[PDB]
């Protein structure tokens, strides 16, 4: 069916742009992992590295 | 399987096609309103065609559609609309020559010039011609000659050919199981497939002949009353128990007697309502006007509007560059598109067509859920009602002394309110007879029980007995007076002024009795009360998806019309009228005319 769009149509009818995410936190070897952001390296100080 | 999911595929077919359809035919319309060019009237014309064509292609298909019994309250309603399709049902050539004869009286009406005997060069239309006349000139001479210059110019031309359009109006309300074209009009009235609800096509005659005897006697006061002014006005032109003549009513025809009210204000010295200094002191303008009635709207209990609407729509004049027709006229084109047309000056006028034009859209919004063949009101007077209590409302002195429109000084007394009464008796009430005297006539004219050659033999009797009115200057059967008017000429009903006048006056009193007020009706305001404006839009989101009746009772608990209202309005002009009227002959009397002596 036609699935045409309008900027007049008010809210509801605009189109959007929706994406999805798929997980698995099964047990298995890890591909994606985060970088955890960054710190700053400070040195001659008692840390917890 | 069986017919019920058939319509039910089939209206779903019909409602999701039409609301392109009625959305370009509106966008066309507003294009040419607002802009007066060849080009928009042609897209217009293509527009109206199309969904013309549409229409009877939907006509055609849901035909086959059995009778049979469906009770979903929609889709049974929604086939009956489709199948009255009217001028069509009789043969093609029949439809040709009716489509004739509709063009001959319209084209009649609408050039029915009118020409000067001292010149015959210098001819007036309907307009500006003898509107300015009969609002400006009061002399007695020259409104006899402009009744009966456009009583005689045209009816000659016309006797014949309402003739021939009473025959055929019948011809199709017989084919389509109608008595007359009346019933034809009244089946928008009738009500049927509810229990304990159930409205006969005879009840509307019955209940409209009930009230109009109730009202008789504000009619007998009132146009004694003015009888006694115009007399003081006119000595040697009004018998003290005679009827009045038709060119002193106000009017050319009898439908409002506005301009009477300046010769028979009760006491001219004190101010009249009029607050236009005041708007025009404080530096106002239309979007200021429309911002506040959507405040006030949204004090009643009703929710701001969409931008869409001031994005869109028109609240000023255009000017000449693009013309446009400045009659305030609403539009809901479909797919949530709501408009208005208005050239908006700084006047009370304006502020009140206002008001009406955008509570108008609001009753439109209303029904918004509603498909496309439920998209209008219950009965042919809501609309225009809801306009009017609107209307109402908003014109009361307090609700200007709350927003800061006017002094708070005025000090409302006995004589202010007796003046606007009687200005709400000589514009609203003072069309109720002449309306029902019409509409009568008509029903009594297409039943068949009204000879020709009689015709007006029996109206001009009767207007000397219902309006208590008598023609001034006598007619053959050639002229065709009674149907010298707008609505007879255009293909319109007239019950509609009578049905919106008892609609609004019980309205306004259920949604004061909704609003806690206290002391006359006439006084009331429904400001701040969110309580009234629900209970009312609990009706106007019905729509005509169920019967009108049901609605009714939705608001003021009535299942049948009545005039209790009016007289709780109006009982202090009824007090006053019968105080003044000590000393007066009440009631007219038939046999006197000014042509006779
Ligand atoms: C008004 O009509 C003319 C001719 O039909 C057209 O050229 C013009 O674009 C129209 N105005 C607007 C605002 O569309
Ligand atoms: C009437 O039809 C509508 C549309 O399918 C449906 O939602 C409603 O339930 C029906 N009414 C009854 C009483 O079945
Ligand atoms: C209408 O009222 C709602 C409720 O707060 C508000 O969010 C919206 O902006 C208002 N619309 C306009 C046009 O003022
Ligand atoms: C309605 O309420 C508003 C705000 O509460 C107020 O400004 C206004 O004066 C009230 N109107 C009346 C008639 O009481
Ligand atoms: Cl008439
Ligand atoms: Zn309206």
């Amino acid at each position: 069916q036609s699935y045409g769009f309008r900027p007049t149509y008010g809210v509801g009818h605009q189109p959007y742009r929706v994406v999805v995410l798929s997980f698995e936190l099964l047990h298995a070897p890890a591909t994606v992992c985060g970088p955890k952001k960054s710190t700053n390296l400070v040195k001659n100080k008692c840390v917890n590295f | 399987s069986t017919i019920e999911e058939q319509a039910k595929t089939f209206l779903d077919k019909f409602n999701h096609e039409a609301e392109d359809l009625f959305y370009q035919s509106s966008l066309a319309s507003w294009n040419y309103n607002t802009n007066i060019t060849e080009e928009n009237v042609q897209n217009m014309n293509n527009a109206g065609d199309k969904w013309s064509a549409f229409l009877k292609e939907q006509s055609t298909l849901a035909q086959m559609y059995p009778l049979q019994e469906i009770q979903n309250l929609t889709v049974k309603l929604q086939l009956q609309a489709l199948q009255q399709n009217g001028s069509s049902v009789l043969s093609e050539d029949k439809s040709k020559r009716l489509n004739t004869i509709l063009n001959t009286m319209s084209t009649i009406y609408s050039t029915g010039k009118v020409c000067n005997p001292d010149n015959p060069q210098e001819c007036l239309l309907l307009e500006p011609g003898l509107n300015e006349i009969m609002a400006n000139s009061l002399d007695y001479n020259e409104r006899l000659w402009a009744w009966e210059s456009w009583r005689s110019e045209v009816g000659k031309q016309l006797r014949p050919l309402y003739e021939e359009y009473v025959v055929l109006k019948n011809e199709m309300a017989r084919a389509n199981h109608y008595e007359d074209y009346g019933d034809y009009w009244r089946g928008d009235y009738e009500v049927n497939g509810v229990d304990g609800y159930d409205y006969s096509r005879g009840q509307l005659i019955e209940d409209v002949e009930h009230t109009f005897e109730e009202i008789k006697p504000l009619y007998e006061h009132l146009h004694a009353y003015v009888r006694a002014k115009l007399m003081n006005a006119y000595p040697s032109y009004i018998s003290p128990i005679g009827c009045l003549p038709a060119h002193l009513l106000g009017d050319m025809w009898g439908r409002f007697w506005t301009n009477l009210y300046s010769l028979t204000v009760p006491f001219g010295q004190k101010p009249n309502i009029d607050v236009t200094d005041a708007m025009v002191d404080q530096a106002w303008d239309a979007q200021r006007i429309f911002k506040e009635a959507e405040k006030f709207f949204v004090s009643v209990g009703l929710p701001n509007m969409t931008q869409g609407f001031w994005e869109n729509s028109m609240l000023t004049d255009p000017g000449n560059v693009q013309k446009a027709v400045c009659h305030p006229t609403a539009w809901d084109l479909g797919k949530g598109d709501f408009r208005i047309l208005m050239c908006t000056k700084v006047t009370m006028d304006d502020f009140l067509t206002a008001h009406h034009e955008m509570g108008h859209i609001q009753y439109d919004m209303a029904y918004a859920a509603q498909p496309f063949l439920l998209r209008n009101g219950a009965n042919e007077g809501f609309h225009e009602a809801v306009g009017e209590i609107m209307s109402l409302s908003a014109a009361t002195p307090k609700h200007l002394k709350s927003i800061g429109l006017l002094s708070p000084d005025f000090q409302e007394d006995n004589e202010t309110e007796i003046n606007f009464l009687l200005k709400q008796a000589l514009t609203i009430v003072g069309t109720l007879p002449f309306t029902y005297m019409l509409e009568k006539w008509r029903w009594m004219v297409f039943k068949g029980e009204i000879p020709k050659d009689q015709w007006m033999k029996k109206w001009w009797e009767m207007k000397r007995e219902i309006v208590g009115v008598v023609e001034p200057v006598p007619h053959d059967e050639t002229y065709c007076d009674p149907a010298s008017l707008f609505h007879v000429s255009n293909d319109y009903s007239f019950i509609r002024y009578y049905t919106r006048t008892l609609y609004q006056f019980q309205f306004q009193e259920a949604l004061c009795q909704a609003a806690k007020h206290e002391g006359p009706l006439h006084k009331c305001d429904i400001s701040n009360s969110t309580e009234a404006g629900q209970k009312l839009f609990n009706m106007l989101r019905l729509g005509k998806s169920e019967p009108w009746t049901l609605a009714l009772e939705n608001v003021v608990g009535a299942k049948n019309m009545n005039v209790r209202p009016l007289l709780n309005y109006f009982e202090p002009l009824f007090t006053w009228l019968k105080d003044q009227n000590k000393n007066s002959f009440v009631g007219w009397s038939t046999d006197w005319s000014p042509y006779a002596d």
